[PDB]
C-alpha cells in the first residue's frame, strides 16, 4: 500500500511579490548609499541544471519598487537642504552682451532679500530662456515653474552620480537570474543561476538613448512586449558601444548670495570669453554601421521592409529630446542627427554634431507638484559615457506598404531600468512538500 | 476738511462763580477731543486727556465730558487762576484743526 | 554542493541534500529592511509551525498514518522517485493539496489521544 | 519735566526762506512724534506739519502743502523745519509740540500711524513776520 | 496518586488590551482607507454554547484606540495639503447686496498675495459672521481661530464620506461578540461568537444625536455606567430609526486665486438667487411616538416622575448645536425644536423646522493647536441619515419628587464612537493549561 | 466544527479540537499592522518555547514525572474530565501555574541528564 | 542560582541549570523598543533552527553520530568536564564550530535517510 | 571513542553591538522618557564568581549610541515648538539706563510681525550682550548665530530637568557590571555581576566639570585610555562631593508677543531690582583638600613631581567656561577661580565666588548652526548641585621638567556620559554549545 508523507527543506519555489532592499558599498550622494546596507563581499551564485524557468520582464513587480524606491531616494536626498521659495519674484531682464546664441541666455535683474528680514538687496544673474517665460507678454519676466510648484535648490553637497547599487531579496525568497545566450525580452530561459542579490545597476535617468547601460553578448537583441502593436515601447540592446561626449563652451563662474538666516543660494555671476551652444559628438561610421545592424534586426522581424527613422514625434523638450545627468548638469536637447537615415535590403575624424540647450528647473519625474533648481557647476564641464541601448516606438501605420516608420521615445520612465532588471525574477521557497512513501507511522 | 465750533466766544466771571464752556464738532469723532489752555505771552498746555478724562499734573477741579459731536468743558471756576484762553481741539482727524478759541476773565 | 542547487534533480538524489535548503532559510532603507526581516522570520514560521502540529517536528523526513489515494494521483513510485523532478512534482498537484493537511492534523491528533488513553 | 525749547526765527522778505530749528531734552527724543503749529493773532491754533520718528512720510497741511518742509535729527536730539516762498499771511508764533504717547506698538507702514495723538509739550515759540 | 500533565491549543482566554489594525473593502478618502489591509468575503463567525463571561463597554481600551486612530488619520490628511497661513490679513466687510437672513452672511474684500512674491491682488468674497469676528468696532473685521492657530484649507480631491472600517486583531487575540438580545451594558453576557474583525464601523462624527448608527434589536437599549449619577452621560439606542434631512438652499459658486507659488486657493464667489439660511426637517409624528417610548423606558429605571426634557444650557456653539458632515460643510442646527416636551406616567404637514449655521473655520477635535477651512461646495447640496441614538445628561442634585430632569449634549467625541463599540471585546488566547492525570513518563 | 467552539463545552470533548485552534495561531495603518504582526509573532513564541523546553516539542498532550500537588486544588478527578471547563478551572490554577511551570523545567532537566548518564 | 549564575561553575556542575538560560531568551523610544523585539526574535531563531535541523528539537542535551577528532581539542574527557568552564571552552571550539555543525548536520540527514529507508 | 554532543542554554557569551532603549519610570518631560516602556521596581542582577572579563570603556559603544540618542531626543524635543526666523532683524540697541553688570544688559528696539500679515509692531526687549554683534561696526546691531542658521525658541511647557533613564538590552543579551573596588576605565575586572539593565543614567549636560554623578567608594578614581598621551582627557571621580550653590539675582519679568498665527514668541520684560551679575559660590576649604587628593594621586602616574593648575587654554566662550542647565536657564561660568594653585611633595567659610555669564541663544552639541532660543526664566532662580568628576587635560613641552600643567578641557560632549557608563558592556550570549563525551544515539 501508500501512505501520504512529508519533505521538509525541499528545493521547490514559486512566484510571489516580496519587497526588496537595496546593498550599495559604504551620505553625500543622491542615491543614499552610506544609509544602505553594506554589499555582500561575496555573492554566492549557485549554478542550476535541468530545470527550465518561464521568465517575464513585463510583468515583473520588482521594476515597480525599483521606481518607487529611486522617487523616494531622490526626494529623501532634497528635502533636507535648502528651499528656494522667495525667487518668484518679477525679474527684469535684457539681452545679453552677445559675445559670439542671442536668444540662449539672458541678462536678468531681480530684488531679492538678505539675511536680514528688514533689508532688501539687488542682485544680477543669468539665466536660460527654457527657465523663464513672459509675465505678461509686453521686458518683465518669470520663471518658467512658479505657478505650479515651490521650487527647491539642489543640495550642492550631494552628487547625481549614477553609482551601483545591488538589489537584494529577504530570507525565504530567491532571485532567479536568467543566462541563456541572446535571451529575449519573453521565453523559456535553459541556463538558469539562482542568486541572492542582483548585479550592480547604475539608476541611470537618460531617455531615448540608454547610458552606460548593460552590453550584449553576441548579437543585437530585440525586447517588446507585442512587436506587432504600435504601442509598446521597443527596447533595442547594443553588442556594441557607441562613445558619445558632450562639452560646453562657457567658461561659467559662479557666485553666492545668502537668503535668510541660512541657505546659501548659487547663480550664474559672469561668463567668461565667447558664449557658445553646447553640443555632443558621435562617431559617423560607428553610429551609422550600429543603426544599420539594428535596421537588419528589424527587418529579421518584419521580413524584407526597408526600415526607415525619422526625428521622434513631436512636443515638449522632456519628452523628445534627449537628456542626461552626468556633470550635474541636465542636457536637454535635439536627436535629429542620429535617426535620419534609410535602409535598403541591399544595403577617421568624422563626427556628428548635436546642438544642446542646458535648463536648470526641471521635471525629471514628470510631476507637476516637485520641482528643482540645479545649481550651476563651476568653470568648464566635460563629459562622456557609452551608448548601449535605444528606446524607439513604431508609428501607427496602418496599410503594410514597404517601409515603417520608427521613432525615438519612451514617454514614460519605467522602461529604462526594464531594459537592465530582464535576467531577474523574484519566487519564493517553498519547503514544504508531500509525496507518497511505502513507509508507515508506528505507534 | 473738519473744523471745530466753540462758544461763547467771551464771558465775563468771577471767583466761585459758575461757568461753562463747550464745542461742537461738524462730523463724528467719537471721543477724541482734548482741551488745552494758553495763558497771554505762555506757550499752551494740556488740561483734558480725553473727553471723560484728566490730564496728569491737573488739579482735581477741573473735569469734563461729551460724547460723539457735542462737548462741553465743565469748570466750577472755584479757582482764582486759569482765567486765561482755553481751547477745543479735536485730534484723530487729517488736519487736527483746533477750536476758535474762548477767554474767560 | 550549494544552496537550492538540486532543484532540477531527481526526487530521490535531491532528498539527499534538503538541509542545506532548510538551514538557509534564515532613513528609507532603515525600515524597508525591518519589514524584510520582518517578512522573512513570517515566512520561515508559517511552515514551522505547520510542521510543529504534524507530529513532525524537528523531523526532515516523515511518515504519516494517513494513506495515499490514486485520486490525487496514479502515477507509480518508479518514474517519481527514478527521474521525476520536485518542481514538475508540484506544478502537478497544484491544487486539492491543503486538504491532505487537514487529514494529516486531524490523523496525528487522533494518534495523540490514543497514546494517552494506551498510556 | 521735559524742556524744549526752540529758535531761529526773525524777520524775513516775502517769498524768500528761512529755517527754525527746535531742541529737545530729558527724553528718548527718538521715539516720540514731534509736530509744528502756529497762532495766528486772533484766529485760533492751526496744525501745519507732522514728523515720525525715522524722519520719512512727512505730514503737511494744505495751507503749507509744498511750501514747508519739516526734518528731524535723532543723533542731535533737535528738530528743524524749512520755510520756503513765505508770504504775508504766515506771520505767527511757531510753536514746537511734542505728542503723549509714544510710537511703541502696533502701526501699519511706519511706526507712529494707527494711533491717536494730542499735543502734551509745547516749547516757548518763536516770531516769525515778513514785511515789506 | 496523580502527575501533572500540559495540554496545547487549550481553550482560554484573558482580557487583555492590544494594538489592533483596520481593514476595509475593496486616495480619495480622509481616513486614508488605502493603507487598510483588504478585508476578508465573511468572517468564520464561530457561536460559543455555554459560555459566559463578564462585559463591561464603559471600560474598554477599543474605544481609545479607535478615537486615537481617527484623530492619527485627520492629522495625516492634512499634513500635506495646502497650508492656508497667509489668509490672517483684515477685512473690510459690507452686508450682502442680495434681499432676503442678511445678518448671517458678510461680503468681505481684502489684499492677497499672488504667485509672485513681489505682487499683490484684490479679490472680494463672502464669508459667514459665525467666523468673523471684529478689530475695533470701527468696518475692520478679522477671521477666527487667527490669533490661536494657523488655519489650514482642506483638500478639496479628498473627502470625508464615512465609510465603514473593521478592526481587526493580530494573530493570538480574538474578539467576543456580545450578540445577545437587550444587552443593556455593563454586566453578564450569553450566547456569546468569537469573531476575527468586527463589522463596519461608521465613523461619521455628531454631537448629541447619533446618525447611520447601529438600530437596536427589539426594545429600545438605554446605556449609562451610573445611571444614578448626574455626572454621568447616558446613551439610548432607538428601534425604529427617524429619518433626517438637511438642505443649503444658497446657490455658491466657486472661485480659485493662486495663494502661493502652485498651491491654489478657494473661495466662495457671489451667491445666485436669494439667500436663505440652511435648516433640517424631521417628521413630527415618527419623533413624537419615538419620544414617548424613550421617555417611558427612562422611565422604567427611574421612579415614576415626570420626564421633561429641555434644550442645551448653553456655552459654546459646538456643545450647544449639533453637527453634520452633509458632503463638504459642516452644520451647527439648534436643538430647541426637539427636547421641547415633557412625559407624565401616561400619555404643520408633520414636519418641524430647524434652524443651522454654516461655519468654514471649525475644530473638529476641540483642539485649538490647528483649524480647519472647509472649501465651500458648488451648487446646492441635499442629504439624507437616520437618527438611532441620542445622547443625554440629567442636571441637578435636589430629590424633585415630582418630575426628572434631562438635557442633552455630550462631553467628547469617544463617548459617541461607544454605541458601536458595546458589543465587542478584545481578549487574549492562550495555549498553554496544566492539568493533572494518571500518566507515567518512560524512561 | 470551528475555532475556540469548544469553549464552553465539556473538559473531555475540549481536548480533542485542540489541532485547529492550534493552526490559528499564527503610514499610520501600515506602522500599527507591523507593530501587531510583531507583537503575534512574539506571542507564539512565547508559548512555543515553553512548549519544547519541557521536552514535549510537537505534542499536544504531553505528561511529566512532576507529581500533582494537592495543596493546588483537592477536586476528585472525575469531576474535573467530566463535569467541567477549561475556563472557571484555569482561575485557581494561575496562583500556582508558575511553580508547576518551574518543576516541570527541573524535573525535565534532571531526567535529560540521567538518560544521558545512562550510556 | 538566577539567570546565567553558572557561567563559571565546573563543567559538570554547569549542566545542571542549563534552563535558567534557556528560559530567559525572550517616537524613537517606540521603533528603538521595536528594533530591538526583533532583534530578539530574529536572534532565538537563529540558533532554535540550527537546534532543530539536526533531530535535537527541544531537548538541551542531545547526541550525534559524529566521532570526535583529536585535532579540534587533544585534552582528555577528565580534563573538560572536570577541571574548566564553558568560557574556557567556547574560545578553543570557536575555529571548527561551522565545520562541527556541518558534519553533524550531514550526519543527521544521511541517518534520518537509512532510517526512512529501513522501514 | 568519543563522540560530540550539543548543548543548549550553555552559559557563555561575546562582545557584540545591539540597540539599546529607555527604561524610565512613570509626555512633557525635554527627554521625552514617559513615551519609552517604564522600569522595573525590582530589577534583574545576579551575582557572578570565579569569572575574570576584560573591561574597555574607550572602546565600548554605549556611549556612542547614547549620544546619538540623547541628540535625536532634542532635536525631535526642538520640532514641534515654534520658529523664530522672522527675529532675524535690525536690533537699535542702547544701555540699561543703568539702573544700579551694568553693561551686559542691551536694552533694544525693533520691528515685527504680528497675527495679520498685513500689520506690523515695534516693541523693546532686554538681551545680553553675548548674543549680540554689531552689524555697522559703528548703534545697530544684530543677533548672534542669525546669519549662520535659523532660530528657534524651546517650548516653555517643557522642563530640561535631567531626569534618570535606564538603558535596557534586548532578549538574548545581556550587560556585565564591574563592582571591583577602584577598578579603573580598562583592565581586567574580578567582581563582575551580571544585570539585565543599568542603574540611575542620569543624562546631565555640563561641560569641563561633571554634575549629579556616580562617586567612587573608597579612593579617588582616575581614568584615561594613556595617560602619557597628553592628547587623551584624563577623567577624575571624587570619593566625596563638593557643593555648589548659584543665584541669578536678576528678577526677570516675562513679556509675550504674538507673532504670526497663533504662535508666540517670549522676551524679557523688565528686571526688578538693580542689576546685579549671575555667580555660583564653593567652599574653600573643601575644593582645596579635593584638589590635594586628586595631586596626591595623580602624583603616582608621574613620579615624585610637583602639579600645577592652569585657568583653560583660551579661546572660544563655549569651550573654556562652565555651562549649567538649571531651570532652563544656561550659565557660563569662570573657572579661573578654582584652577589656580600649586601643589608639591610636602603638602571660617571663605568661599570661593564665580562670575558667571548668560546667553539665550545656544548650540549645545556645537553644531553647525540650528541654534535654540532659551525662553527666560521669570522670577529668582537658585540652583545647587554636587561635584563629582573633573575633565582635566595633561598639557606639555618637553615633559623633563619637574612640574606638569594640568587645564580643564576636553570639550567632547561624549566624555560626560563616558564618566558613568564605565562599569557596563554589552554582550551576546551564545545557548548553542558543543563538548565531547562517550554516548552514542540510537539508530
Ligand atoms: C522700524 O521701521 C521703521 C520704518 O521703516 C524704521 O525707520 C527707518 O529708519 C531708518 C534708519 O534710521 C531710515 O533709513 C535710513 O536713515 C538714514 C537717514 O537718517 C539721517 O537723516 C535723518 C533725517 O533726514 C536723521 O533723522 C538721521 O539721524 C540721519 O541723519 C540713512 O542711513 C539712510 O539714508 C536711510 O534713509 C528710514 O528713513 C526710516 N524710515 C522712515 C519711514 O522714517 C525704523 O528704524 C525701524 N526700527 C525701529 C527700531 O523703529
Ligand atoms: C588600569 O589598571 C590596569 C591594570 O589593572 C592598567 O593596565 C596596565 O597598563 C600598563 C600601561 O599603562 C601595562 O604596562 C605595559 O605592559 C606591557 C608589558 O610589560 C608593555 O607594553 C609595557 O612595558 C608596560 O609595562 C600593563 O601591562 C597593564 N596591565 C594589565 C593587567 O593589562 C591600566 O593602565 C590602568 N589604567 C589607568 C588609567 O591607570
Ligand atoms: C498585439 O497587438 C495587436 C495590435 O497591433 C493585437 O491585435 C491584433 O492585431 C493583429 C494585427 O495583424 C490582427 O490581425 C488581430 O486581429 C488583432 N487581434 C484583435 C483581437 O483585435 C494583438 O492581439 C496583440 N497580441 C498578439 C499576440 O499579437
Amino acid at each position: 500500500n501508500l501512505w501520504v508523507t512529508v519533505y521538509y527543506g525541499v528545493p521547490v519555489w514559486r512566484d510571489a511579490d516580496t519587497t526588496l532592499f537595496c546593498a550599495s558599498d559604504a551620505k553625500h550622494n543622491v542615491w543614499a548609499t552610506h544609509a544602505c546596507v553594506p554589499t555582500d563581499p561575496n555573492p554566492q551564485e549557485i549554478h542550476l541544471d535541468n530545470v527550465t524557468e518561464k521568465f517575464n520582464m513585463w510583468k515583473n513587480n520588482m521594476v515597480e519598487q525599483m521606481h518607487e524606491d529611486i522617487i523616494s531616494l531622490w526626494d529623501q536626498s532634497l528635502k533636507p537642504c535648502v528651499k528656494l521659495t522667495p525667487l518668484c519674484v518679477t525679474l527684469h531682464c535684457t539681452n545679453v552682451t552677445s559675445v559670439n546664441d542671442r536668444e540662449g541666455l539672458k541678462n536678468c535683474s531681480f530684488n531679492m532679500t538678505t539675511e536680514l528680514r528688514d533689508k532688501r538687496q539687488k542682485v544680477y544673474s543669468l539665466f536660460y530662456r527654457l527657465d523663464i517665460v513672459p509675465i505678461n507678454e509686453n521686458s518683465e519676466y518669470r520663471l518658467i515653474n512658479c505657478n505650479t510648484s515651490a521650487i527647491t535648490q539642489a543640495c550642492p553637497k550631494v552628487s547625481f552620480e549614477p553609482i551601483p547599487i545591488h538589489y537584494c531579496t529577504p530570507a525565504g525568497f530567491a532571485i532567479l537570474k536568467c543566462k541563456d545566450e541572446g535571451f529575449n525580452g519573453t521565453g523559456l530561459c535553459k541556463n538558469v543561476s539562482t542568486v541572492q542579490c542582483t548585479h550592480g545597476i547604475k539608476p541611470v535617468v537618460s531617455t531615448q538613448l540608454l547610458l552606460n547601460g548593460s552590453l550584449a553578448e553576441k548579437n543585437i537583441i530585440i525586447r517588446s512586449e507585442n512587436i506587432t502593436n504600435n504601442a509598446k515601447i521597443i527596447i533595442v540592446q547594443l553588442v556594441q558601444p557607441v562613445t558619445i561626449k558632450c562639452i560646453r563652451p562657457n567658461n561659467n563662474t559662479v557666485k553666492s548670495i545668502r537668503i535668510g538666516p541660512g541657505q546659501a543660494f548659487y547663480y550664474t555671476g559672469d561668463i567668461i570669453g565667447d558664449i557658445r551652444q553646447a553640443h555632443c559628438n558621435v562617431t559617423r561610421s560607428r553610429w551609422n554601421k550600429t543603426l544599420q545592424e539594428v535596421a537588419e534586426k528589424l527587418r529579421t522581424y518584419f521580413g524584407n521592409k526597408t526600415i526607415i527613422f525619422a526625428n521622434s514625434s513631436g512636443g515638449d523638450l522632456e519628452i523628445t529630446t534627449h537628456s542626461f545627468n552626468c556633470g550635474g548638469e541636465f542636457f536637454y536637447c535635439n536627436t535629429s542627427g542620429l535617426f535620419n537615415s534609410t535602409w535598403y535590403v541591399n544595403s577617421s575624424n568624422d563626427t556628428i554634431t548635436l546642438p544642446c540647450r542646458i535648463k536648470q528647473i526641471i521635471n525629471m519625474w514628470q510631476r507637476a507638484g516637485q520641482a528643482m533648481y540645479a545649481p550651476p557647476i563651476p568653470g568648464v564641464i566635460k563629459c562622456e559615457s557609452n551608448i548601449t541601448g535605444l528606446l524607439l516606438t513604431r508609428d501607427g501605420g496602418k496599410d503594410n506598404n514597404v517601409n515603417e516608420t520608427f521613432r525615438p521615445g519612451g514617454s514614460d520612465m519605467r522602461d529604462n531600468w526594464r531594459s537592465e532588471l530582464y535576467k531577474y525574477k523574484v519566487v519564493e521557497i517553498e519547503p514544504l512538500g508531500v509525496a507518497p512513501t511505502r513507509c508507515k507511522r508506528r505507534v | 476738511d473738519i473744523q471745530m465750533t466753540q462758544s461763547p466766544s467771551s464771558l465775563s466771571a468771577s471767583v466761585g462763580d459758575k461757568v461753562t464752556i463747550t464745542c461742537q464738532a461738524s462730523q463724528s469723532i467719537s471721543s477724541w477731543l482734548a482741551w488745552y489752555q494758553q495763558k497771554p505771552g505762555k506757550a499752551p498746555k494740556p488740561l483734558i486727556y480725553k473727553a471723560s478724562s484728566l490730564e496728569s499734573g491737573v488739579p482735581s477741579r477741573f473735569s469734563g465730558s461729551g460724547s460723539g459731536t457735542d462737548f462741553t468743558l465743565t469748570i466750577s471756576s472755584l479757582q482764582p487762576e486759569d482765567f486765561a484762553t482755553y481751547y477745543c481741539q479735536q485730534y484723530n482727524s487729517a488736519p487736527f484743526s483746533f477750536g476758535q478759541g474762548t477767554k474767560v476773565e | 554542493l550549494g544552496f537550492l542547487g538540486a532543484a532540477g534533480s531527481t526526487m530521490g538524489a535531491a532528498s539527499i541534500t534538503l538541509t542545506v535548503q532548510a538551514r538557509n532559510l534564515l532613513t528609507h532603507w532603515g525600515i524597508k529592511q525591518l519589514q524584510a526581516r520582518v517578512l522573512a522570520v513570517e515566512h520561515y514560521l508559517r511552515d514551522q509551525q505547520l510542521l510543529g502540529i504534524w507530529g513532525c517536528s524537528g523531523k526532515l523526513i516523515c511518515c504519516t498514518n494517513v494513506p495515499w489515494n490514486s485520486s490525487w494521483s496514479n502515477k507509480s513510485l518508479d518514474e517519481i522517485w527514478n527521474n521525476m523532478t520536485w518542481l514538475q512534482w508540484d506544478k502537478e498537484i497544484n491544487n486539492y493539496t491543503q486538504l491532505i493537511y487537514r487529514l494529516i492534523e486531524e490523523s496525528q491528533n487522533q494518534q495523540e489521544k490514543n497514546e494517552k488513553e494506551l498510556l | 519735566e521735559v524742556q524744549l525749547v526752540e529758535s531761529g526765527g526773525g524777520l524775513a522778505k516775502p517769498g524768500g526762506s528761512l529755517r527754525l530749528s527746535c531742541a529737545a531734552s530729558g527724553f528718548t527724543f527718538s521715539s516720540y512724534w514731534m509736530n509744528w503749529v502756529r497762532q495766528t493773532p486772533g484766529k485760533g491754533l492751526e496744525w501745519i506739519s507732522a514728523i515720525n520718528s525715522g524722519g520719512g512720510s512727512t505730514y503737511y497741511a494744505d495751507s503749507v502743502k509744498g511750501r514747508f518742509t519739516i526734518s528731524r535729527d535723532n543723533s542731535k536730539n533737535t528738530l528743524s523745519l524749512q520755510m520756503n516762498s513765505l508770504r504775508a499771511e504766515d506771520t505767527a508764533v511757531y510753536y514746537c509740540a511734542k505728542v503723549d504717547e509714544d510710537d511703541y506698538g502696533y502701526y501699519y507702514t511706519v511706526p507712529g500711524d494707527l494711533k491717536k495723538y494730542y499735543f502734551d509739550y509745547w516749547g516757548q515759540g518763536v516770531l516769525v513776520t515778513v514785511s515789506s
